[PDB]
């Protein structure tokens, strides 16, 4: 019957390893390098488009960087049509719980209900994993600025610095090498382009090949702005980081 | 739905899928569960492979199910999320019914009983999870820890460690621990857990977690301090 | 070879080598013995005990007051198969008042088994059956295969040797036919049949299994000493 | 109907009235309206008779399961529990149900809970339930004290009954009674409200307004 | 791959054939019964001295007048001694009695067969259930994986199996009383077993008419060990 | 608007004596004013040694019985054919009629035979399945009139012993079925005589270690 | 009884001169007690208001439901919704109700950010649009509303005049309802400022 | 639930010494208008029963819908269907005695009274009652609606108890049921003139009378009746 | 259940709840506390339809526990009545409907805030300085409106309390046998044990 063709996409190797969960991290590291950065005043998110076009209309485009509240936000490495399905659920959640709760959702719980839904699909259901890794960037009153990640496997950790997608680890041994704790946005913005400059595939580091966004509290007074950076702006910050 | 026999026999009588659950058990962070007269404590391995990282907000290794009860765990540890979650349901519906708390073994049984039924259910892989439960019976001054593993057998143990390197502590915990008379206070209890992972750990900076569990829910996380003031009273010692 | 990995799968020959496996079950099972008369209908089966400190294992099943059956080969699949028979014929005396045909039997059993070698997942009984009864066309015997093939016969064997006790019931078939109002004689000649499928064994009082059904009969099951009367 | 429990130094004492009518029309005197769950639980019957003693049999089938599994006498908390978070999923169904569970353990003492079909759980120390519980309730609020001894405890309790038995015209027949214990209840045998009326009225005194 | 419902050319059943070498690796288990009653006893088997031998919990109550013993993969046996104790219990219900030892056991085995593509496959272990009921007095069943229960005078289950079952094979007869059964589950049990046999590795239990099913003390069981050593000693 | 129940009439009577016991009932059968049957049996033999009456709509009535007499069937199917003891008898019934207990069998049910004891046994069971062992139960149509006499003749209420005037009651002797049957005669004769739908015929079952004997009866037919 | 005068309250809505106002009592009530004096039954999605009457618990449900909703909608469509896009929404969610619906009378008012025009709706109970030129009341007093409207409204008010005529509407309307009043609100709105004004009245 | 729409009236049927009698006539009333005149109400299945049904007339072609399948059904893989394994009339009643009871537990009833009169394979006379309740009885004679309050009167005359049966015969039957159904037609508003008739004999089979009428009327007497009291 | 009220002053919310239970015709119990625990700063009081009251309260109770564990984190007053109110929105077009009006009484931890919020059995939910269910207010409300000061000490708010139970036994016909206080403060929940 039907059994002859089923890959089986939830079991362990000899080794204790989920086949799929293994195949789709070595999927995601040929993606788009995302990085986050959490500062004292704020969160940095940075992270590369994929060989683009010129006739790519990028004022319209998002592939990357994506808003699930205005508290939080994600970026993406990985199938971006994986990550839109997972993206519209952790946003209907986020408005469950400000329905239930009368309160924006805490950023744990968010990430952890994603992460959840990911654990699922490699332990039962026999479907493929979804092909995404995220970087999480929100604030609420109880932990302020949090940065976290979540991959196909559903395990999810927090960061002061991270990156996903192509060339992890001279990312992050980078940010560990500039990475300090009394760091600020701006400070943080200058270390992700950076970063961005040295790890990219590409010949140089140009503002059409980039998505940036940052979390601020830098919101007149006691709140928090979401920023995603236009195409303009993202180029202006290139220049004034001295990059182009 | 997706109803396919994932757990099955072998020729020899074994079921792989259970035996490569405990695997991912092996490759997990070492956790130690170690209970004295009065206390029970649960040490952890972090691995210092993964710096920058917020030690805030991460996932903590010891989990509360109830105010009198914790779960530490080795392996998967999205799988163990789900354990985790089951547990805490339980513990609240337990109380609703009975009007009881849980005792530390019915709440084993129970994560014990979940994890074997995904060991012989259809379009499901077993729990890559082993875990060790402590606490107190509602009531009670006893000390309780149990283990479990993915093939949903349970038991209680004096003194246990999961994860990798385990044989080596828990070696250890077999010349170290005397049954007659275990660790009298929360001091000596804690100082042998944190000796038990020294012996796997390589660092004692921020590698080493202690949770001390005592009676009536007094459950409290040692901090970083703390605990390196029992890595440097140790290895004093050791000078000789 | 590459065809037998389920029940849903010919071969190149056009036979069904799991239908072929579950009748392989039935030939590792104990000997047992069916014939009849036209008053009365006998089983007698030999049952077999793991070692010598257990049981004999149960071989005869009682279907209703009229019908019963004898088993061979998976236990487990005789009791599905007899509780459906249990059930049909009570289905037939709640709702109509009539006790079931014995021939109808047989095609609802038929019709149960045939289910089980044409859909994928499940697999084919592993157990043979002879049923007796007694309805209103007299007695009756019938043969059941896992395959689902039925068959209504004056005398038969299934199971291990059975095809000793089966010659000699084809040369007995004149004389054991006519033993009609005479239950002992009727048993006697069943005995003897099961008597010639049996080697380095013998029949003893916890060995022997028999049942019959009649006229003026309901369906019994006689073992213990019961059955040493016999012997 | 009448049925009462109370709890006192030396446990709980339940007594019960044995008449069942269906209109006017007395069906029987000999109805055992005491319900025994287990050697350690009794329950009284009140309301829908059926209902009484169907579920609190079942309720007997699922304290054994529980110390089965447990390896533990189960609670009367834990036990009441049962039955009315039971009944509570058949409520506006029109089950009909008022009863004291009554139990004594270690850790709880001696225990009754009046548990009731709409729903209710009531922990308390003195219940009574029925059509005649107005002239129990009497008698028992002006002679209960904690200190009784088991004898007069049992008495009162029966003297309770008799006093619904003589007014409530749907009370009646015998009394029964039990006095529960740590260790277990202790049957304490049927009592028929006609001879037990006159004994009582010659060595007590009491119903002078009646001719004996 | 193949169906886990699949025939062998032989005639049984792979998943069953397979479980049944998973019980051969248990932990041995033996049951004699007795005119006075049945005895049961195992082998605890601790992987490790920090394991608290009395938290292993291989003989179970079922009911009152029904008790049980486990080998193989014990975890599978939960659900089973579950669903037997809630048979047990539902028949009192249902009919004020005590339910029979038989009908018990047929109803743990009607459990056995419900796997496929239920439950995904067979139980890995095996069941000593022993008991009294009225109509036919002190019984041991062996419930097996493959749905089929066998009675037994006596019976040993698990990796020392073969070798007691000759042993018990020599050693009942139909007039054994209570204390002999004991020391004589004791003896096969200290012979089959890897580790010296004494009140922590093992434990005994038994059905009586009287007093039902009793799972016994260390401090009994410690006294019964010690009255085998001196009677063997003593030719 | 369709009502799904009626009243088919009918008495029955079930006496426990000291090793037997007796179910009896007219065989009458009616709708309102008018006679379906002069003799529509209405008591039962169930087997091992049980015998049955579920009295009130008989449609409910005819149901139970067969569901029960089914349910004895399948007890020897799966118990070894064990006999089912009159106490197990009486609480599967329970079950069966609590089964319906939001729509249930409109009947009045009596079963009686002997105990595990051998002593006499009668068990009463309501619409929705209460049930109790009981010495002496009249159900049905005359069940009001026939009980107070039971009261009086069987279990001696009411009668003291003469001279001593109230002081002494009169003795609870045992009565031989032959007895019993007298009671249970006149207690129909009486009801025939004061009940419309009391009449025709009176059939008794005797339940005793021996078996079940059955005893028929003329009542009148008006 | 009726669901829709348990709690009592209005609404009401007018368009002015490049602006709409819209105001409502504060009275929330069982029956015939006063139970809150600050119950406002005005909300705002980005730039668009919802008015609410009928019963209280609906009102509440509503308002977070289309709060959720034009999150949602603002995610997706990386934009505000606007009012005639919201008034569609609140029919579709309302009629999706048909057989045990919301017992509410809402209304909307908002300016189009695009075109800049004035734009007000009411509906029923089960989402039929009443979309008006000059007005919209809702409530207990809506036919003293509809008597105050019909009289002191005229089209083209300046949004200084507009208040005054909206407020004489509301006060007056309510003061002759015993479950409207304790209370009123009135939101001024123009393309790019609000004023809300809470309106000092009888506490009878 | 329902309501009866188009509707029979009356069934009547007795037993004799070797066999039974069944009529029932041919009217289909809907409501006091009479609207069809020759509809059939006794429906014969096979030889040895004839099942008559009054009430609801569109629930009864359903029941002789279910007759007529139980009969092909019977043949299917059947070699002795027309013999031994015939249908009997008593597993023709408790079939539609089954189907009754499981309507009405339902609370949708089939909206009738049937007899199932019959002889068994054995000779035995079989003649049973069934309702829209599930109401089952048996009696010497047997009679629904109308008939049961006048027709057994007079049919219990002739066969008053069980030891009746014997002593009477096919013509002193036949005679009772045809004087029977004069009276209905007598005294009952929905009925009518002609009717059909079934006889079933252990030895001459099944005998069905089609378009039988009412005959032998008293009407004479009527000319001297005037007024309702002193006219003259 | 009859007279629930609340009080909310400076420091602290006050909850008083009658303490009889009648069945029909008699008084079963005369010190029934209709009240329970939800987090270590929040209580909530209840009144309505027998065994739907304990059954909805004991309910919430559960789920705010569970919350607490699962995050180690105790949610605010507000958070905690707005779940509340949602299960009460939900049961009112359920097949059966919980009969059960409730008052909350939390202290805030991280705003130092008393908060008082009144739900009936429709999700009608509203914040009070000083709050009731049934026909309490009618009694309480007027004198309520004449004394009440937000900035009131915890002693004054017990004796408006006093009052209003005064008032409550003079006026109403039933006996509710007095009631139960308690206090929710910084330091979390106490009952006064003379009142
Ligand atoms: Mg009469
Ligand atoms: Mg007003
Ligand atoms: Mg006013």
């Amino acid at each position: 019957g039907s059994r002859r063709y089923d890959s089986r996409t939830t079991i362990f190797s000899p080794e204790g390893r989920l086949y799929q969960v293994e195949y789709a991290l070595e999927s995601i590291s040929h993606a788009g390098t995302a990085i986050g950065i959490m500062a004292s005043d704020g969160i940095v998110l940075a992270a590369e488009r994929k060989v683009t076009s010129t006739l790519l209309e990028q004022d319209t485009s998002t592939e990357k960087l994506y808003k699930l509240n205005d508290k939080i936000a994600v970026a993406v490495a990985g199938l971006t049509a994986d990550a839109e399905i997972l993206i519209n659920t952790a946003r209907i959640h986020a408005q469950n719980y400000l329905k239930t709760y009368n309160e924006d959702i805490p950023v744990e719980i968010l990430v952890r209900r994603l992460s959840d839904i990911k654990q699922g699909y490699t332990q039962h259901g026999g479907l493929r994993p979804f092909g995404v890794s995220f970087i999480y960037a929100g604030y609420d009153d109880r932990y302020g600025y949090q940065l976290y990640t979540s991959n196909p496997s559903g395990n999810y950790t927090g960061w002061k610095a991270i990156s996903v997608g192509a060339n992890t680890s001279a990312a992050q041994t980078l940010l560990q090498m500039d990475y300090k704790d009394d760091m600020k946005v701006d400070d943080a913005i200058e270390l992700a382009l950076k970063t961005l400059s040295k790890t990219t595939d590409s010949s140089a580091l140009t503002y059409d090949r980039l998505e940036f966004a940052t979390i601020r509290k830098g919101a007149n007074d006691g709140e928090v702005y979401q920023k995603i950076f236009k195409p303009q702006e993202i180029k202006d910050i290139l220049v004034k980081t001295g990059i182009t | 739905g997706y109803d396919r026999a994932l757990s099955i026999f072998s020729p020899d009588g074994h079921i792989f899928q259970v035996e490569y659950a405990l695997e991912a058990v092996k490759r997990g962070t070492c956790a130690v569960g170690v209970k004295g007269k009065n206390c029970v404590v649960l040490g952890c391995e972090r691995r210092s492979t993964l710096k920058l990282q917020d030690t805030r907000i991460t996932p903590s290794k010891v989990s509360k199910i109830d105010s009198h009860v914790v779960l530490s765990f080795s392996g998967l540890n999205a799988d163990s999320r789900i354990l985790i979650e089951k547990a805490r349901v339980e513990a609240q519906s337990h109380r609703l019914t009975l009007e009881d708390p849980v005792t530390v073994e019915y709440l084993t049984r129970y994560v014990a009983g979940v994890q074997q039924r995904y060991t012989q259910s259809g379009g499901v892989r077993p729990f890559g999870v082993s875990t060790l439960i402590a606490g107190f019976d509602p009531r009670d001054d006893e000390p309780k820890l149990y283990q479990t593993e993915p093939s949903g057998i349970y038991s209680s143990w004096s003194a246990q460690t999961i994860g990798r390197n385990s044989k080596t502590v828990r070696e250890f915990l077999e010349k170290n621990y005397d049954r007659k008379e275990p660790p009298a206070t929360v001091e000596e209890c804690v100082k042998l857990t944190v000796r038990s992972l020294l012996e796997v750990v390589q660092t004692g900076a921020k590698n080493i977690e202690i949770t001390v569990v005592k009676p009536d829910s007094d459950i409290v996380a040692l901090s970083s301090e703390e605990i390196n003031q029992y890595v440097t009273q140790i290895e004093q010692e050791k000078q000789e | 070879n590459n065809y037998d990995g389920d029940t849903v799968t010919f071969s190149p020959t056009g036979r069904l080598f799991q239908v072929e496996y579950a009748l392989e079950a039935i030939k590792q099972g104990s000997v047992t013995v069916g014939l009849r008369s036209n008053t009365h209908a006998v089983l007698v089966a030999l049952k077999r005990n793991a070692d010598e400190l257990s049981s004999y294992q149960k071989k005869i099943i009682k279907c209703d007051e009229h019908m019963g059956l004898s088993l061979a080969g998976l236990a487990p699949d005789a009791r599905v198969l007899s509780n459906y028979l249990r059930q049909q014929c009570n289905y037939s005396s709640l709702v109509f008042n009539r006790k079931l045909a014995v021939e109808r039997a047989g095609h609802l059993l038929c019709d149960k088994a045939q289910k089980n070698t044409q859909s994928y997942g499940g697999r084919p009984y592993g157990v043979g059956l002879l049923i007796i009864g007694y309805d209103k066309s007299g007695a009756h015997l019938l043969e059941f295969q896992p395959s689902g093939n039925v068959t209504e016969l004056y005398g038969t064997a299934i199971g291990a040797r059975s095809q000793g006790a089966k010659t000699y019931l084809e040369r007995t078939l004149d004389t054991f036919i006519k033993i009609d109002g005479n239950p002992d004689e009727l048993i006697k000649a069943g005995v003897e049949a099961i008597s010639q499928s049996l080697r380095d064994e013998s029949l003893t009082v916890d060995n022997l299994s028999i049942a019959i059904v009649g006229k003026d009969t309901p369906f019994t099951i006689y073992d213990g000493e019961a059955v040493a009367k016999y012997i | 109907t009448t049925t009462l429990a109370f709890r006192f130094q030396g446990g709980i004492i339940v007594a019960v009235d044995s008449r069942a009518t269906a209109g006017n029309w007395v069906a029987s005197q000999t109805v055992k309206k005491v319900i025994e769950i287990n050697p350690f639980l009794l329950g009284t019957m009140a309301g829908g008779a059926a209902d009484c003693q169907f579920w609190e049999t079942w309720l007997g089938s699922q304290c054994r399961l529980h110390e089965l599994r447990e390896k533990e006498r189960i609670s009367v908390a834990a036990a009441s529990k049962i039955l009315s978070n039971l009944v509570y999923q058949y409520k506006g169904a029109g089950l009909s149900m008022g009863t004291m569970i009554c139990g004594y353990t270690r850790k709880e003492g001696p225990t009754i809970y009046y548990v009731d079909s709409d729903g209710t759980r009531l922990k308390g120390d003195i219940f009574c339930v029925g059509s005649g519980q107005t002239f129990a309730y009497g008698v028992l609020d002006s002679n209960y004290k904690w200190d009784l001894s088991v004898e007069d405890a049992l008495y009162l309790g029966k003297r309770s009954i008799l006093a619904a038995a003589h007014r409530n015209a749907y009370s009646g027949g015998s009394v029964n009674l039990y006095h529960v214990t740590e260790d277990g209840w202790i049957y304490h045998g049927n009592h028929d409200v006609g001879e037990l009326f006159w004994k009582v009225k010659e060595e007590e005194g009491s119903f002078n307004n009646v001719i004996g | 791959d193949r169906g886990v419902s699949t025939f062998s050319p032989e005639g049984r059943l792979f998943q069953v054939e397979y479980s049944l070498e998973a019980i051969k690796l248990g932990s041995t288990a033996i049951g004699i019964a007795t005119k006075e009653g049945v005895v049961l006893g195992v082998e605890k088997r601790a992987t490790s001295p920090l394991l608290e031998s009395d938290s292993i919990e291989k003989i179970v109550e079922i009911d009152r007048h029904i008790g049980c013993a486990m080998s193989g993969l014990t975890a599978d046996a939960r659900s089973m001694i579950e669903h037997a104790r809630t048979a047990a219990v539902t028949h009192n219900l249902y009919y004020d009695e005590d339910i029979n030892v038989e009908s018990l056991t047929q109803s743990v085995c009607d459990l056995a067969l419900r796997f496929g593509e239920l439950m995904s496959r067979p139980f890995g272990v095996a069941l000593l259930i022993a008991g009294h009921d009225a109509d036919d007095g002190y019984q041991l069943f062996h419930a097996e994986p493959s749905g089929t229960f066998y009675r037994y005078n006596a019976k040993a289950i698990g990796s020392g199996s073969e070798g007691a079952q000759a042993e018990l094979l020599n050693e009942w007869h139909s007039s054994l009383t209570l204390k002999e059964a004991e020391l004589l589950v004791l003896k096969i049990l200290k012979q089959v077993m890897e580790e010296k046999l004494d009140e922590n590795n093992a434990q005994l239990s038994c059905i009586t008419k009287q007093d039902g099913f009793k799972i016994y003390d260390n401090e009994k069981t410690a006294e019964l060990i010690k009255e085998l050593k001196e009677k063997e000693a003593a030719e | 608007q369709f009502n799904p129940y009626g009243d088919n009439g009918g008495t029955i009577l079930g006496i426990a004596g000291e090793d037997f016991a007796v179910l009896a009932g007219d065989t009458r059968n009616i709708t309102d004013y008018s006679i379906n049957s002069r003799y529509e049996p209405k008591v039962f033999d169930c087997g091992d040694n049980i015998v049955m009456s579920a009295n009130g709509f008989a449609a409910d009535g005819d149901a139970l019985v067969k569901r029960f007499k089914n349910s004895v069937k399948w007890y020897h199917f799966d118990h070894n054919d064990k006999k089912l003891s009159i106490n197990s008898a009486a609480r599967n019934i329970q079950h069966l009629l609590y089964g319906k207990r939001f729509f249930p069998y409109y009947v009045h049910t009596i079963i009686a035979g002997l105990d595990e004891d051998g002593k006499g046994a009668v068990y009463s069971f309501d619409p929705v399945g209460s049930y109790e062992r009981e010495q002496c139960r009249a159900g049905g149509a005359a069940a009001s009139l026939i009980m107070p006499f039971l009261d009086n003749q069987v279990n001696f209420k009411n009668q003291y012993e003469p001279g001593t005037n109230g002081k002494v009651k009169k003795p609870l002797k045992y009565l031989s079925v032959e007895e019993v049957i007298k009671l249970v005669r006149d207690s129909f004769t009486s009801a025939t005589e004061r009940h419309i739908q009391v009449g025709d015929g009176l059939e008794i079952l005797i339940v005793t270690k021996d078996g079940v004997r059955k005893e028929f009866y003329e009542l009148k037919r008006d | 009884s009726d669901p829709s005068s348990i709690n009592g309250g209005i609404v009401v809505a007018m368009t002015g001169k490049d602006c709409v106002a819209i105001a409502c009592d504060l009275r929330l009530g069982s029956q015939s007690l006063g139970v809150s004096n600050k119950f406002e039954k005005i909300f705002h999605y980005g730039h668009v208001f919802l008015g609410i009457t009928g019963l209280a618990t609906d009102v509440t449900t509503l308002n977070e439901m289309f709060r959720y909703k034009t999150n949602l909608y603002k995610l997706k469509e990386e934009r505000a919704i606007e009012p005639e896009t919201f008034t569609q929404l609140v029919s579709s969610s309302l009629y999706e109700r048909r057989f045990g619906p919301y017992f509410v009378g809402p209304v909307v008012a908002g300016i189009n950010s695009k075109s800049g025009k004035p734009f007000i709706a009411g509906f029923d109970l089960i989402g039929c649009i009443d979309e008006a030129k000059d007005f919209i009341v809702s409530g207990t007093a809506s036919d003293q509303l509809f008597g105050m409207c019909e009289s002191l409204y005229e089209p083209n008010l300046e949004p200084e005049d507009l208040f005054e005529t909206i407020s004489q509407a509301l006060l007056n309307a309510a003061d002759r309802d015993a479950l409207s009043g304790w209370g009123a609100v009135v939101y001024i709105i123009k393309k790019d400022e609000v004023v809300k004004r809470y309106l000092k009245m009888r506490q009878d | 639930t329902q309501q009866p729409i188009v509707t029979g009236t009356s069934v009547i049927s007795m037993k004799y010494d070797n066999g039974v009698i069944i009529a029932a006539d041919n009217l289909g009333s809907y409501g006091s208008l009479l609207r069809f005149n020759g509809v059939e109400r006794l429906i014969p299945v096979g030889d040895n029963t004839v099942v008559g049904i009054s009430g609801d007339i569109s629930d009864m072609q359903h029941i002789e819908r279910l007759l007529k399948d139980l009969v092909t059904e019977n043949a299917y893989d059947n070699p002795l269907a027309d013999a031994e394994e015939a249908l009997e009339p008593s597993y023709i009643f408790e079939y539609l005695a089954t189907v009754m009871y499981q309507r009405r537990s339902k609370m949708n009833p089939l909206w009738n009274a049937i007899i199932v009169a019959g002889v068994q394979s054995n000779g035995d006379q079989f003649l049973r009652y069934v309702n829209l309740l599930g109401v089952t009885y048996s009696s010497p004679t047997l009679a629904t609606g109308f008939g049961a309050h006048m027709a057994n009167p007079l049919l219990r005359k002739v066969v008053d108890r069980e030891s009746d049966i014997p002593k009477t015969t096919v013509q002193v039957a036949e005679e009772a049921i045809v004087n029977a159904m004069r009276v209905l037609y007598y005294r009952d508003a929905r009925s009518s003139r002609n009717f059909s008739l079934a006889i079933i004999d252990k030895n001459t089979g099944l005998t069905f009378k089609k378009n039988l009428q009412v005959e032998n009327m008293k009407w004479d007497f009527a000319k001297d009746i005037k007024g309702y009291g002193t006219q003259k | 259940m009859d007279i629930i009220l609340g009080i909310r002053v400076q420091d602290s919310v006050i909850l008083a709840s009658s303490k009889a239970v009648t069945r029909g015709i008699s008084v079963l119990k005369d010190s029934d506390d209709k009240t329970r625990q939800l987090s270590p700063h929040t209580l909530m009081s209840f009144a309505g339809e027998a065994g739907d009251t304990v059954q909805f309260a004991e309910y919430i109770q559960a789920n705010i526990q569970l919350y607490s564990i699962r995050e180690d984190y105790e949610l605010s007053p507000q958070a905690v009545s707005s779940f509340v109110r949602q299960e009460l929105a939900k049961s009112i077009r359920s097949r059966r409907p919980y009969q059960v009006n409730v008052l909350i009484g939390g202290y805030d931890k991280k705003k130092n805030k008393p908060e008082l919020y009144q739900i009936d059995y429709l999700g009608t939910k509203v914040e009070l300085p000083y709050g009731a269910h049934g026909y309490s207010g009618f009694y309480t409300f007027s004198l309520l409106d004449h004394h009440y000061r937000p900035d009131m000490t915890t002693e004054e708010g017990l004796d408006l309390l006093k009052l209003c139970v005064q008032e409550l036994e003079k006026r109403m016909p039933m006996d509710f046998k007095g009631v139960i206080v308690k206090i929710v403060d910084k330091d979390g929940i106490r009952q006064v044990d003379d009142f």
